């Protein structure tokens, strides 16, 4: 009689991944197999992760992709937290490449079109999984692609560069190896366009014994293109493996080339159903609409299992709405629109973030206090370049929030950032009049 | 039941008519007024609310109409300056012309087109009441472009197959227009004193031949040409002569369903109407729809 | 299709079938067995042995019981994990259960492990500029087919963050992306100094 959880007999060790270890799930009534994760709630709570694996816990649970390992049930004991989630016995992708070689053209691209699908849904949810590899990424009995371990994963903040950097210095792109800020979608590409060569190729495109020699390689961004592979998949992995940014590939770009239009499904990249897409919930928003049109909040929840009775009407018409592109959004390069105005005369004005300086970072520190002392600003100093400072409007009588963070673009030149924190006045303006009034008093 | 032109409104919210990702232009009532017009060119907006920072609440809204009222009042001569249009400011022009007139998001879109009716005006702004902030500026044409959208998947009544002679919409007495050699102060007089969005430039014999609306006005800032009304309206509108594909005109023996359709794909508001031959005929704007829809 | 499955998630309701209790311990030991106050210490519970680690899931009711372990003939408490001292001598090993969810005991767990309104001087390199707050989606140019008010979609770090333009007069121009319900609007603010 071996340990059991919930008609689940644990047996053989999977692998034990950043934070704890998994361990196989085997049925006792039935024979069902499963992945059971054991994170042990002391060593959760001797360091800050208790914060990262309660996001880990949601984001699983919100998510319902058929190339993302599912999870059943999380089961809660005193002494440690288990995990109940998708088996897969085709094991990880890492062991294929080195047993089977290089996979070919066509079966490469099936598997490449499932595990980037996976990264499109990720990204659709505002979560970034940072730590994209051949050993993170499994197989079945049937070969498909499942991504896991979102030990690694970050939410997607608005007006937040995420600098964190994952242990691997391969599948990692050159900013992250670099240690500056980025966007999260980018660094997936990246972590995709490695992966694309791996399985196309059988061996990486930047490797070295010494990590500084490496790290050139990933700065410089030039990898061997074999004579085997074709001149559509060849710019394919150049457009996904640059250096800069944003002359990289996304995943609108990727979805538009040739060889990967060629052989994809139908159900991977779905546009009406999208709605219905995440498990978690009905939009909250959406559920008022209805509570405030006819009943109490939290009614129908019956109803809602019941199908008897009216919310999705609602978010059927949302598609609709989303359905229409020209109505709703712009497009950047056709007959002339009648409200378009004509060009004034006398250049064009350009845009630019902030106020920028030449001077010393330590002097602008200094200038940027002194301007705050002199009028009625409380902050909290959070860095010795990130600052939060608040305003209490006189007339309205509430309180306005905002940021502040200095920023370097050149050897010599240095930028000042102003971001807006949300919360009878307009919240947009306050911010507006609270930024003006401390540019004024600035130089 | 039979009216499924209502059904449309009242349980549509407001939110659903601002677009994803939209451009908005602020004014503060302390900047000069000569300024705020030479502002709206550049950035290519009909119309920008205003704001007071005294206040520290949205009090008024800037229109072309503001430019067009100016000038009537102000306008001497081609040889003397408008010494006022350079030294006002918007919040002084505000107290010698004539409560802020918009919508919320969360209110239906019933309440939102009876408020352009009864306001008596065509762009209406949209302030989020837990936000405080503006969101989007409402027109007759976005509404109409809107209802396009979800009455394809309806099946139209009657009365939406009815011919413009049959039916009662559009003012078919006392038009106001102008004539190929009118002067543009004559033109503005007009806008004024009848409160239209589009005059007719009509020839002699009678044909039309141009149109001249709130917005051409606004070639005379882009331009800097304000300084010359004397000149005729033909002048005026010399500009898009080289990217201008005729005026838009239909006939009396036209279903309402053909009417509303010629007006989206146009984007125009004011649509002209004609008999057997070009003609005066009384003008159909898209006030005129909007208010049969409700009614 | 989809709303089947969407649906079907939405039928269940959270909840935890079973409440178990982990009681590990890690030895050389090959024979391992634990009595406790839930079994009124009358019978030794086996461990199953993992290669390295030793444990036995028993459902213990909620509150604190005191458990001891005993290896190769030898009753010895666990040190890491905290004791409490018994009527009879020894001080067996305590373990104590409440609550077993994991959202309430993340938080429990969360509770355990600068300053609010304080304006204060900072004394003793700053961070490299992302290069995608640089692009300016007022900078960008659209169709001249397209709506003049009309903008395209906008990354979602861009947005809170403030765009100026220099000030060719007096007046001072300053712009913002902010995102309201789902819905991108991009405010520009023109008033002079
Ligand atoms: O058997 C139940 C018991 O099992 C475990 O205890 C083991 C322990 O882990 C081992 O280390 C070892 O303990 C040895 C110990 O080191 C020695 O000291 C000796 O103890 C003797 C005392 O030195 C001596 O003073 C006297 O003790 C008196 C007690 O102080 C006094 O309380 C009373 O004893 C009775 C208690 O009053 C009463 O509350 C009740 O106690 C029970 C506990 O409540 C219950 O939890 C359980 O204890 C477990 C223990 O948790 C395990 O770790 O059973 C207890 C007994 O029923 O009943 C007590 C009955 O004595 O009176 C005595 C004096 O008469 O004598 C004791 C020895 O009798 O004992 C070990 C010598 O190697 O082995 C023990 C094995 O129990
Ligand atoms: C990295 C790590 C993670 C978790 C951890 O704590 C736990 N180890 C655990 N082992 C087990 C466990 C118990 C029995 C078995 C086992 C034994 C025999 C046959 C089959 C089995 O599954 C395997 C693992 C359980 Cl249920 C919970 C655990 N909690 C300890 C560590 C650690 O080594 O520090
Ligand atoms: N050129 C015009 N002359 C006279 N009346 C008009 C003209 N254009 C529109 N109208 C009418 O005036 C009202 C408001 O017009 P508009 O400002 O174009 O919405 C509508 O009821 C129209 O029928
Ligand atoms: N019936 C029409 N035919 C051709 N152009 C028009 C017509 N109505 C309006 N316009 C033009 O469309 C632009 C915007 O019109 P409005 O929405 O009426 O301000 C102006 O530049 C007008 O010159």
């Amino acid at each position: 009689g071996r340990v059991k959880i919930g008609h689940y007999v644990l047996g053989d060790t999977l692998g034990v991944g950043t934070f704890g270890k998994v361990k196989i799930g085997e049925h006792q009534l039935t024979g069902h197999k499963v992945a059971v994760k054991i994170l042990n709630r002391q060593k959760i709570r001797s360091l800050d992760v208790v914060g990262k694996i309660k996001r880990e816990i949601q984001n699983l649970k919100l998510f319902r992709h058929p190339h993302i390992i599912k999870l059943y049930q999380v089961i809660s004991t005193p002494t440690d937290f288990f995990m109940v989630m998708e088996y897969v016995s085709g094991g990880e992708l890492f062991d294929y490449i080195c047993k089977h070689g290089r996979v070919e053209e066509m079966e490469a691209r099936r598997l490449f079109q499932q595990i980037l699908s996976a990264v499109d849904y990720c990204h659709r949810h505002m979560v970034v999984h940072r730590d994209l590899k051949p050993e993170n990424v499994l197989l079945d009995a049937h070969m498909n692609a499942k991504i896991a371990d979102f030990g690694l994963s970050n939410m997607m903040s608005d007006g937040e560069f995420l600098r964190t950097s994952c242990g691997s210095p391969n599948y990692a792109a050159p900013e992250v190896i670099s240690g500056r800020l980025y966007a999260g979608p980018e660094v997936d590409i990246w972590s995709c366009g490695v992966i694309l060569y791996a399985l196309l190729c059988g061996t990486l495109p930047f490797d070295d014994e010494h990590v500084p020699t490496l790290f050139k390689k990933i700065r410089g961004g030039v990898f061997y293109i074999p004579e085997y592979l074709n001149r559509s998949v060849a710019t394919l992995l150049m457009h996904m493996l640059q250096v800069d940014p944003l002359k990289r590939a996304t995943i609108k770009d990727i979805r538009e080339h040739e060889w990967f239009k060629q052989g994809l499904p139908s159900y991977l990249f779905p546009e009406d159903p999208s709605y219905d897409a995440n498990v978690i919930d009905d939009e909250a928003v959406k559920e008022v609409c209805e509570k405030f049109e006819c009943t109490e909040s939290e009614v129908m929840n019956s109803l809602y299992s019941g199908d008897p009775q009216a919310y999705h009407l609602i978010i059927d018409n949302r598609r609709i709405m989303n359905q229409a592109s020209e109505f709703y959004l712009a497009s950047s390069p056709l007959k002339p629109h009648p409200e378009r105005m004509p060009p004034l005369i006398a250049k064009k004005a350009k845009w630019h973030l902030g106020i920028r300086s030449q001077s010393k970072p330590y002097d602008i520190m200094a200038e940027v206090y002194r301007a705050m002392k002199q009028l009625d600003f409380e902050w909290k100093v959070v860095n010795a370049y990130h600052l939060r400072v608040r305003r209490k409007n006189p007339v309205t009588g509430n309180y306005v929030k905002m940021s502040l963070q200095l920023y370097l673009v050149d050897n010599r030149s240095y930028l000042l950032d102003f971001k807006s924190i949300d919360d009878l006045g307009s919240h947009t303006m306050d911010f507006f009049e609270m930024c003006a009034s401390l540019i004024t008093t600035l130089a | 039941n039979n009216s499924v032109y209502t059904s449309f409104m009242k349980s549509h919210r407001c939110y659903d008519l601002i677009p994803t990702s939209s451009k908005l232009v602020v004014f503060d009532t302390s900047l000069q007024v000569k300024k705020a017009f030479f502002a709206l060119v550049t950035n290519g907006v009909r119309a920008a609310p205003l704001w007071d920072s005294k206040k520290q609440s949205f009090v008024g809204m800037l229109t072309i109409t503001d430019f067009i009222n100016i000038l009537h009042r102000y306008y001497k001569s081609a040889l003397v300056q408008i010494y006022e249009l350079e030294e006002h400011k918007i919040e002084t022009w505000r107290e010698v012309y004539l409560p802020l007139v918009c919508i919320s998001p969360n209110a239906s879109l019933f309440d939102a087109v009876s408020s352009l009716i009864r306001n008596k005006i065509h762009r209406l702004p949209v302030i989020d009441p837990e936000s405080g902030n503006t969101l989007y500026i409402l027109t007759h044409k976005r509404i109409l472009k809107f209802l396009k959208l979800f009455i394809t998947e309806f099946p139209k009544p009657e009365f939406m197959s009815k011919s413009l002679e049959e039916l009662q919409i559009g003012t078919y007495a006392n038009i106001a227009m102008v004539r190929t050699t009118t002067p543009v102060y004559v033109a503005l007089g007009i806008f004024v004193q009848h409160r239209v969005s589009a005059l007719p430039v009509v020839d002699e014999k009678g044909r039309v031949v141009d149109i001249y609306s709130k917005f051409d006005v606004i070639n005379l800032a882009a331009e800097k040409t304000y300084n010359n009304l004397d000149v005729s309206v033909t002048k005026a509108l010399q500009h898009r002569s080289h990217y201008f594909e005729g005026v838009l005109k239909c006939y009396l023996h036209e279903t309402l369903e053909t009417i509303i359709n010629r007006l989206v794909e146009a984007e125009v508001h004011r649509l002209v109407v004609v008999d057997e031959n070009d003609v005066v005929k009384g003008i159909v704007s898209l006030s005129d729809i909007l208010q049969a829809l409700v009614l | 299709f989809v709303s089947w499955q969407q649906d079907l998630e939405d039928s269940v309701k959270p909840t935890q079938q079973a409440r178990p209790t982990v009681i590990r311990w890690s030895e050389g030991g090959k024979e391992v067995f634990i009595s406790g106050s839930f079994n009124n210490w009358s019978t030794k519970i086996p461990l199953i042995k993992s290669h390295n680690d030793f444990v036995a899931i028993l459902d213990l009711p909620e509150g604190e019981h005191q458990y001891k372990f005993f290896v190769d003939g030898q009753w010895v408490h666990d040190p890491s994990e905290p004791v409490v001292t018994s009527q009879l001598g020894t001080i067996n090993n305590l373990i104590h259960v409440k609550k077993s969810d994991f959202e309430v005991f993340d938080a429990l767990k969360l509770d355990s492990m600068g300053q609010e309104m304080y304006a204060f001087r900072s004394e003793e390199s700053p961070p490299i500029l992302p290069p995608h707050l640089l692009q300016v989606i007022l900078n960008k140019d659209t169709n001249i087919s397209c709506d003049p008010a009309l903008l395209p979609e906008p990354n979602h770090v861009m947005l809170n963050h403030l765009y100026a333009l220099s000030i060719k007069d007096s007046v001072m121009v300053l712009s913002a992306t902010h995102r309201y319900k789902k819905k991108y609007v991009t405010t520009l603010l023109y008033k002079p100094i």
